[PDB]
Order: structure tokens, then C-alpha cells, then sequence
RNA sequence: GUCCGGAUUGGAGUCUGCAACUCGACUCCAUGAAGUCGGAAUCGCUAGUAAUCGUGGAUCAGAAUGCCACGGUGAAUACGU
RNA sequence: AAAAUGGUA
RNA sequence: GCGGGGUGGAGCAGCCGGUAGCUCGUCGCGCUCAUAACGCGAAGGUCGUCGGUUCAAAUCCGGCCCCCGCAACCA
RNA sequence: CCGACUUACCAACCCGAUGCAAACUGCGAAUACCGGAGAAUGUUAUCACGGGAGACACACGGCGGGUGCUAACGUCCGUC
RNA sequence: CCUCCUAAAGAGUAACGGAGGAGCACGAAGGUUGGCUAAUCCUGGUCGGACAUCAGGAGGUUAGUGCAAUGGCAUAAGCCAGCUUGACUGCGAGCGUGACGGCGCGAGCAGGUGCGAAAGCAGGUCAUAGUGAUCCGGUGGUUCUGAAUGGAAGGGCCAUC
RNA sequence: UGCCUGGCGGCCGUAGCGCGGUGGUCCCACCUGACCCCAUGCCGAACUCAGAAGUGAAACGCCGUAGCGCCGAUGGUAGUGUGGGGUCUCCCCAUGCGAGAGUAGGGAACUGCCAGGCA
């Protein structure tokens, strides 16, 4: 017989691009994600597709914060 | 709860003022008194504070819960900030409507010298 | 013949059967049939081994079956090649790892369960052992 | 109360059959006349045997 | 305000001693009276709901709120967001004015009035009654009546349970059987 | 699908136009928007026209 | 669907009869149903007839809308086979 | 215009 | 393996969701000495069986069973 | 109209105990990967640009798997 | 083309492996300001019923998201209203992802705008599917070119089909 | 300086629920009146304004109390990188890393700035 499966989609290469303590330039993507699995901290913005990017030069910093224990990514100035 | 539902109304603007790193003028309103605090951008240190519970302000007021009292607190908190060189804040209505006593307090603070 | 009444997915990966078992003590009865070896228990075997116990004791006492056949096993028919999709589900098995207690019995003398479990163990493809409840 | 969306709510006079007069506010407009009220209703005021039928009818 | 004065002057002192309440704030109050009118027959003709609406406004002297279906239900053939009812909420002064008319003018007009059930408290002190005939309120002109409407009256009380809710209504000589 | 293309022509007479899509069958009214005309560098009214 | 209609039902009774439960007739009060002229089809009637209105009698203690008689008012139509 | 049939003695 | 289906008692519709139809048959009344034909009136499936989706399924989707057709080849 | 018993009986939600999961997770490694610092070692082993290619039929073995019958010197991936 | 698993806790990763979807919709379903909070069940309540509207309680997001699945979402991205056109024009540090063609994210700058008292937010929509190179040609703008010269045809550039 | 209260924070359940008690000088809350500033797709319920008769009933704050939630070792166990081995669908040994669950136990948060009241 034949198969009713067989389809898929090309991988989107999501995930963390710069890790903890990495020096980044402004506007450099830190994490590509579906939804805010990570949240924007200081000097960090969020794109329309929920991409997080640096808004200043500095180091990437991950921290759990807030009453919901959500993960935040902030930039620490050099 | 009124107090909880007001905190929910307040936190959307408060988090935004955290990302901007702005000096925050926080107004609190009760049926009997009105309050004002200028808070450092970190959020944990109070620069100046004026309220109707202080004898310096309440003594010259017939009632401390009217709009004429809110203009008294707004004027006093602005002068105290000006002598400490703040002069540039962002108003946090803190969940109340910008209307009546809250508006009257901001209007006094504006014409007295604070830029917001 | 045990089988899930409904399942979200019809087929399942083969997987592996590593490790030891969870559920090694006698929990509901006083005597148990424990699995010493590793393998699969087919729902027909569980039905056949349960019928041997339940007539050996003549339906006096109570039987607990501790394993359930929830993993579907598919086979391709005869004389078809490879490939052309995954086969059709034909039966269901339970994965059994060493120490797994398969049955429990209560309300019987020990000598009657040791005989009843011996008849059941003749229908199972796994090495088994007779075990009893411990105070802890 | 918003303006010009509500029925007109003006003081009326309610005069009952039992002589009770009550001043209320309502939308009816005219004077109202009551045939019954809470001061004259049977339930409000408090105004609400086979052998015995046999013996009475069949005296012996 | 005749019953508001009656409540503030005689009801409270009655309920002060009956339940030995520490504070006057502990005595139950009447919060609101909600009049409901299920006009489920408005799916056929929308006019009926508006006809029922002006009937309810004349009862309460207050424009009603045309309510609409929360979710679509198959059995009754309604879609979510269709107007299938109306309601009024009476508070403060209008609550007391209407409550007097219901007690003293309307409920004596209920056909074959044998009293009001004392079992109709939902367990938290709120009394819900049902009116079969809108003609029991003199605001509705019997000549002008197009269709027999009914309506649902509910009294929301501060009371913490049924038993002290029953007492508060009884203080207004509510006609329980 | 059933949502076909239209062009919004500026009222400034510059000939600049925006292009969008409209559902004719449910919104048959002509579309009027106040877009930015880069020829006059001002926000003017754009009137719908056929593509 | 009425001041039409008077079925049904509840209560109170009368009389006959040893005896009105099954199962009598009538009276009073209350109730107030179907029914708004009836499909295919079908019946009687030519003059004091049809239609309509009352009355009496036999049977019979009681029990007729039936049967058998009596009068009152009183038509239409018959070209033709 | 249309009209089919009738168990036995 | 692939296409079609299962709906009053029978044969066919209705399948794009809402509100089941036609012919015969069946039943009651009429016509007839009686039956047939004929005339009038009415009843009868809640859609093969389950699951899913939906506000809602004969209808859409998926399994199951039944009944059918096409194909089941080259050495 | 209500309703009353009874159970070859079946059984929801909740509670306690017991398991199962590639498309379950209130947990959670080892490794691997990304970045920074430091030492030693390594014929720069790295990267960029330019000249010339060849190759794009792989095989088996270990480990992790899909498929098959945890069949195949089977088939399809990952990694050595 | 999109979602999940396989896929071995960075990315990526095959099979006629296992499951589903797309070839759109919306001038509001977009922007902003102001507000609000679900499913379900229980109790009481006129018609009214298992299920309509109403009141209270428990519950705690089990709802909702324009359409699949996943990841999100209470500061709500969910629900309601007012005013609106930022579903703007020229650019763009820097980065991600691709053999490439290409695809994506983006603070900030200039011009003009909307909402807001303001701080601000807005270059479409919770995000990820809704798509088709070049050639050839059509329509509008722009003399950039214009085969002796002045035009014009035709071409170019810009917008679009 | 102590006790108390309000605001803004840090932290994000050892901090949250439950249960029982306690607070009104001040503060806070309910509370009082609404033609008004403003508002309800009806409603002064909410938002809002002008107040201060009453009450700490509710809400909130504080205190106590493990019924929960929550935290949580030590030891062992599972897994696993590297090398080797077997009876090789699975395991064992040397070495390194080492859970989850559960157990003993902890646990009725801690704290910064400002303001006010009483002492
Ligand atoms: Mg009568
Ligand atoms: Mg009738
Ligand atoms: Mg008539
Ligand atoms: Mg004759
Ligand atoms: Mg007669
Ligand atoms: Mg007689
Ligand atoms: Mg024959
Ligand atoms: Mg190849
Ligand atoms: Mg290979
Ligand atoms: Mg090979
Ligand atoms: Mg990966
Ligand atoms: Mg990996
Ligand atoms: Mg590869
Ligand atoms: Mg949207
Ligand atoms: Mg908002
Ligand atoms: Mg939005
Ligand atoms: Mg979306
Ligand atoms: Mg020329
Ligand atoms: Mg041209
Ligand atoms: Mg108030
Ligand atoms: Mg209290
Ligand atoms: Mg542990
Ligand atoms: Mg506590
Ligand atoms: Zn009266």
C-alpha cells in the first residue's frame, strides 16, 4: 500500500545564539524563539517574532527573576 | 479586591518605567489623604516625599481629601525635588485614573516646575 | 484479553527494554509472581497465565494483575517487501524487566499459591520467582 | 443615572379600597387606585369531616 | 426611603438583639435587587425582546440591560452574542422604592397568593422569586398587554447564610408561608 | 482568494499610489485612508481605485 | 368560540324502589369541552308532502334522543327521459 | 372514454 | 491495492452541516352482491455501526462490518 | 401524581495505594556545545585570498536509534 | 510550504518512518489610550427543559487565541469601548540563517502622522504556513536617454500588474 | 531608640493556603451624599467627587498553630564520559561525574528606603 504521512518543514535554527558572559555588539541576536520562553532584561529588546537582541554593547547574562521564576536575559555593560 | 485590582492596573506602567530607567513620581490616593513620592530609577530609594499627613501641609487645609489638598501636595513635592536637582520625572498614576485629585496633584507639580 | 480502551496514538517506536523494574514489592496481596528475566508479555500470555491461576485456586481468594499490555506491536503481512509504510497493529505487549511483580494472590494458603503460580509460570516466556509480602 | 434614557419617575398617590393611602414614586404617571394592599390582603391580615358530614345529615 | 428609614430605625435594632451582633456593620443589608426577564423566544422575532424591554423599564423606572448569550447552545437554537434577555439592577434609593411597591402593591396582586416560599434561599442569604404575570405591577396597562411576560426577581443580601437572610426580609413583613 | 487587489491613489495629484487588497463582497464601500505621500512629503487622503 | 354550544366534572339534593356502588331519571349551584356548516362518498322527499315546533300513548314501581300516534306553521321543484 | 374476476357440490 | 456505496417494508433522491422527499407497498374510510382496479385520508425512516470535529452531523473526518466493481503484471 | 424496596448488576467525580509513555513533565544528569582566562606542547596545526583538482555508488565494527521479526553480510540516520 | 516526534538536553540530521495542516482571513481581527478576566460545576430562580437569561458560591485558566501543532501569553498576546491610519516614506549600526539565489530580526537617524496629560507606544496582526526566479509584456510617474538637428517612437529608472 | 501603620522596593512558596485570636489615638478599610468634575453598553456596584455619623462585621495588618503546600540532606540507587571484558536484544570491572524519588529533618519568611502615629 501507500503512506499518508511523509511531510515535514525545514528546521528554523532557533535557540540561544550568544551564551552567558559572551561579549556582543548592539543589535546582535541572542536567542531566537517561538514565544517568550526567555524574556528581555536590561539593554535587551524583543522582536515581533519574539527574537531577543542586544540594545547595548556588553555581556549576555541569564537570570531567573520575578514572582513567576521566568528566565530573563540582560546585557551587562563592560 | 479594589487594592489588588489597582495594583494590576498599576504594574503595566511601572514595569515600563523600569526599562526606561526613569525617575518616578508615585502618587497614592486614599479617601482621606493624598501622597507623593519621587523615587530613584532603581526603585528602592525615595528622593523626596510630600503628603497631607504632614503637619506642614495639613495645617493649611480644611480637608485633606479634596482637590484643593492635592494641589497642595503636588506643589510641595515639586519644590522639594527642585532644590535637590531632580527637575525631570515621569508621572506614575499608580492605578488611579488621571482625573480629579490625581490630575490636580500633577497639575500643581507641573506648574511648580517638574517636567513631565 | 487486556488492551487499552483508547490510545492517542496507534503505533509506537520499538524502543528498548533496558534497566530494572519499578514495582518490585508485593503491594496488594500476600504472595506474588515476580519476573526474574527480561522480555515481553503478550496479552494472550497474561490471559492464559491468569486462567491457569484462577482455576488452580477455584476462584477462592483474589488475583491482582500488576502488568498491563499497553504497547502495540505491529507486523507486516506475509510476502510483502520493505518499506511502503509501517505495518498494522496485531497485538499488545507489556515490557517486563527483572524484579517486576506480575501477579499477586490473597486469601489462600501459601502452598496453594506456590502451586497456582507454578501453573501460570508455565505459560509465560519469562523466568519467574515466587515472592511474598514483607513488612517493609 | 444617565440622562434622557430612563422612564419618568415621579411621586404618585396610591389610594386603596380599605382606605390606606400610600405615597410612592412610580412611572405610571397618573393617580393610582388600589383594590387590595398589604394592609387588607387575606394572607397579610390573617384571614386565610366525613363522619361529621354523615352525623349532621343522618341524625339518628 | 420609607423602608430605608424603616431599616435604619427599626430593623437593625431588631436584628441587633436577635443575633447578638457585636457591630451594627454585622447586621445584613440589602445590596441590590436584580430583575431578570428570559426572552428566549426573541430568536424568532427581535421585536419581542424590545417589547419585553419597555415592559421591564416601566416596572423599575430604569432602562434595562439587553443581555446576550454567553455561548452558543444547540438545543435552544441560539448563537453566542444573540440578545436573549434583559435585566435591571436596582441599588440605593431605587432599590427601596421598588421593594416597597413589590411588598405593598405588587405581591398582593399575585393571583391566588398563598404566600412566598421560605425555601428559596440559595444558601448564602439571597432570595430569588419568580413572577408568572407582569400584570401584577400597576405600571403595566392590562388593555395594552400584548403578551403575558414574566420576570425573575432576585434580592442580593449581605447575609452570610440563609437563616439570617430570612430574618432580614421578615423584618420588612415579607410574606413567607 | 476572494480578496482582490486595489490601488489607493493619492488626492495630491502626484500619481503616487499604494496597493492593498479588499473584500468586495462584504465591504463594497470605497476605501479612504490618510496615507503619506512621499512626493509632497505630507499625509494626504488616498482614494481607492482599481488596480 | 360570544349572553353561541351544553359535553364533562365537583358539591348539595328529590323521587321511585327492600335496595340507585357497579348501573336510574330529574333538580339546584358551580364547570363550560369539541364544535365556526363537515373529504371521497351518500340518503329522504312531488303537497298539507319536505323542513321545523310542540303534545300524547304502549311497555312501565322508576327508567326514551327509540317506537307508535296527534296536531301548529308550511316551502322549492318536475324543462324532460 | 372505461367495465377484470367469482373454489367444490 | 483503488473507486463506489449502506436512508420508512422495496427500489431511488437528499450528502457544500441546521429545516428527511418520490414511486410502489401498508393501514383506515368509500365505491361493489364480493374481490380487483379506482377514490379519499393517514402512518411509517430520526439516515449500516461506532469514534472525532463542531454551537449543531445522513451530510465533514477516521476506524469497523457489509455489499459492489476495477487492478492484481514482466520474466 | 407521586413514589418504596431490592440488587447476576454497571459505575462518574473525589480519596489512598500500583504501574506505563517517541509525539506526557510540578524533576533532571554524564557527555557534548558556546564564550573567557592560564600553562605546557604542537614543523601555523587556524583563517583569508588566488592556481589545480578529484569526489558527490561507500563497506563493515562499536555505541545511540527509526524500519524489519530488537531476522538478514537487510535498510535508513547520528557519532567514532 | 508550516507544526510535533524520530533527533541521541546547542544547531543540523534519513527512510514509500509516526501524526496533523497551508495555497488564506482582517480597514478591523491593525495602532494607541482607558477598562476587564476564563472553563466547569453546585445552589436558588416565570415559562425554561441536561444545556439560554439572572443571583450567589466553589474553582483557579482545567478557558481563549480568525484557521493545524508546538512554544507562548495575567504587565495579559485573551475580552470590551473611545479616538484613529505607523497595514507611513528614505535609511539603517549590528546580527541570524542559507552553496547561492535569497530569507529573517533590528535599535537608531531624517521627514510626516495617530493615540495618550505625560513617560511613551506605533514601519501591521501572539510567533512560526497562506507561496513562484528570470524572460516577455501591460498600466501610471519621471525628458535619464532620444542614431544629422528639434521633437517623437522605443529604451532606462521608480510604483505596480 | 522601640512598637505600630502606609508607600516603593529587594527576594520569589522555608515566603503560599487553612485554622484560631487580635487592631482603630493615628493610618487603612468599609462607611455617609451625589446636582455637580467624572461614570454605568441598566445600576454612584465600579470609576469619581464632597465628606467624617458609625464600625473594625468584611478587607487588610499582626500573633499563634504543621492540616496541607513548600524546602530538604547523609547513605544507597539509576544513569553515564573514558579504558577493558562477558554469558553481548543486555550487562560486568577500573576510573570520573552522579540523579530522581523517598527518609531524618526544616519550616507559620527575611530585608532596604521614605513617611506618619504613640512611647
Ligand atoms: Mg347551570
Ligand atoms: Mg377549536
Ligand atoms: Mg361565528
Ligand atoms: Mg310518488
Ligand atoms: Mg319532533
Ligand atoms: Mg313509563
Ligand atoms: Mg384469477
Ligand atoms: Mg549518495
Ligand atoms: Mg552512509
Ligand atoms: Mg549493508
Ligand atoms: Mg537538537
Ligand atoms: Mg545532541
Ligand atoms: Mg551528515
Ligand atoms: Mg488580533
Ligand atoms: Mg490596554
Ligand atoms: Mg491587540
Ligand atoms: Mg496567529
Ligand atoms: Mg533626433
Ligand atoms: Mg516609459
Ligand atoms: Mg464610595
Ligand atoms: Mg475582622
Ligand atoms: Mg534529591
Ligand atoms: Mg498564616
Ligand atoms: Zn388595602
Amino acid at each position: 500500500g501507500s503512506t499518508r504521512n511523509g511531510r515535514d518543514s525545514e528546521a528554523k535554527r532557533l535557540g540561544v545564539k550568544r551564551f552567558g558572559g559572551e561579549s556582543v555588539l548592539a543589535g546582535s541576536i541572542i536567542v531566537r524563539q517561538r514565544g517568550t520562553k526567555f524574556h528581555a532584561g536590561a539593554n535587551v529588546g524583543c522582536g515581533r517574532d519574539h527574537t531577543l537582541f542586544a540594545k547595548a554593547d556588553g555581556k549576555v547574562k541569564f537570570e531567573v527573576k520575578g514572582p513567576k521564576n521566568r528566565k530573563f536575559i540582560s546585557i551587562e555593560a563592560e | 479586591d479594589k487594592k489588588s485590582a489597582r495594583i494590576r492596573r498599576a504594574t503595566r506602567a511601572r514595569r515600563k518605567l523600569q526599562e526606561l530607567g526613569a525617575t518616578r513620581l508615585v502618587v497614592h490616593r486614599t479617601p482621606r489623604h493624598i501622597y507623593a513620592q519621587v523615587i530613584a530609577p532603581n526603585g528602592s530609594e525615595v528622593l523626596v516625599a510630600a503628603s497631607t499627613v504632614e503637619k506642614a501641609i495639613a495645617e493649611q487645609l480644611k480637608y485633606t481629601g479634596n482637590k484643593d489638598a492635592a494641589a497642595a501636595v503636588g506643589k510641595a513635592v515639586a519644590e522639594r525635588a527642585l532644590e535637590k536637582g531632580i527637575k525631570d520625572v515621569s508621572f506614575d498614576r499608580s492605578g488611579f485614573q488621571y482625573h480629579g485629585r490625581v490630575q490636580a496633584l500633577a497639575d500643581a507639580a507641573r506648574e511648580a516646575g517638574l517636567q513631565f | 484479553m487486556l488492551q487499552p480502551k483508547r490510545t492517542k496514538f496507534r503505533k509506537m517506536h520499538k524502543g528498548r527494554n533496558r534497566g530494572l523494574a519499578q514495582g518490585t514489592d508485593v503491594s496488594f496481596g500476600s504472595f506474588g509472581l515476580k519476573a526474574v528475566g527480561r522480555g515481553r508479555l503478550t496479552a494472550r500470555q497474561i490471559e492464559a497465565a491468569r486462567r491457569a491461576m484462577t482455576r488452580a485456586v477455584k476462584r477462592q481468594g483474589k488475583i491482582w494483575i500488576r502488568v498491563f499490555p499497553d504497547k502495540p506491536i505491529t507486523e507486516k503481512p506475509l510476502a510483502v517487501r520493505m518499506g511502503k509504510g509501517k505495518g498494522n497493529v496485531e497485538y499488545w505487549v507489556a515490557l517486563i524487566q527483572p524484579g517486576k511483580v506480575l501477579y499477586e494472590m490473597d486469601g489462600v494458603p501459601e502452598e496453594l499459591a506456590r502451586e497456582a503460580f507454578k501453573l501460570a509460570a508455565a505459560k509465560l516466556p519469562i523466568k519467574t520467582t515466587f515472592v511474598t509480602k514483607t513488612v517493609m | 443615572m444617565k440622562k434622557d434614557i430612563h422612564p419618568k419617575y415621579e411621586e404618585i398617590t396610591a389610594s386603596c379600597s380599605c382606605g390606606n393611602v400610600m405615597k410612592i414614586r412610580s412611572t405610571v404617571g397618573h393617580d393610582l387606585n388600589l383594590d387590595v394592599c398589604s394592609k387588607c390582603h387575606p394572607f397579610f391580615t390573617g384571614k386565610q369531616g366525613r363522619v361529621d358530614r354523615f352525623n349532621k345529615r343522618f341524625n339518628i | 426611603a420609607k423602608l430605608h428609614d424603616y431599616y435604619k430605625d427599626e430593623v437593625v435594632k431588631k436584628l441587633m438583639t436577635e443575633f447578638n451582633y457585636n457591630s451594627v456593620m454585622q447586621v445584613p443589608r440589602v445590596e441590590k435587587i436584580t430583575l431578570n426577564m428570559g426572552v428566549g423566544e426573541a430568536i424568532a422575532d427581535k421585536k419581542l425582546l424590545d417589547n419585553a424591554a419597555a415592559d421591564l423599564a416601566a416596572i423599575s423606572g430604569q432602562k434595562p440591560l439587553i443581555t446576550k448569550a454567553r455561548k452558543s447552545v444547540a438545543g435552544f437554537k441560539i448563537r453566542q452574542g444573540y440578545p436573549i434577555g434583559c435585566k435591571v439592577t436596582l441599588r440605593g434609593e431605587r432599590m427601596w422604592e421598588f421593594f416597597e411597591r413589590l411588598i405593598t402593591i405588587a405581591v398582593p396582586r399575585i393571583r391566588d397568593f398563598r404566600g412566598l416560599s421560605a425555601k428559596s434561599f440559595d444558601g448564602r442569604g439571597n432570595y430569588s422569586m419568580g413572577v408568572r404575570e407582569q400584570i401584577i405591577f400597576p405600571e403595566i396597562d392590562y388593555d395594552k398587554v400584548d403578551r403575558v411576560r414574566g420576570l425573575d426577581i432576585t434580592i442580593t443580601t449581605t447575609a452570610k447564610s440563609d437563616e439570617e437572610g430570612r430574618a432580614l426580609l421578615a423584618a420588612f413583613d415579607f410574606p413567607f408561608r | 482568494g476572494i480578496r482582490e487587489k486595489i490601488k489607493l491613489v493619492s488626492s495630491a495629484g502626484t500619481g503616487h499610489f499604494y496597493t492593498t487588497t479588499k473584500n468586495k463582497r462584504t465591504k463594497p464601500e470605497k476605501l479612504e485612508l490618510k496615507k503619506f505621500d512621499p512626493v509632497v512629503r505630507q499625509h494626504v487622503i488616498y482614494k481607492e481605485a482599481k488596480i
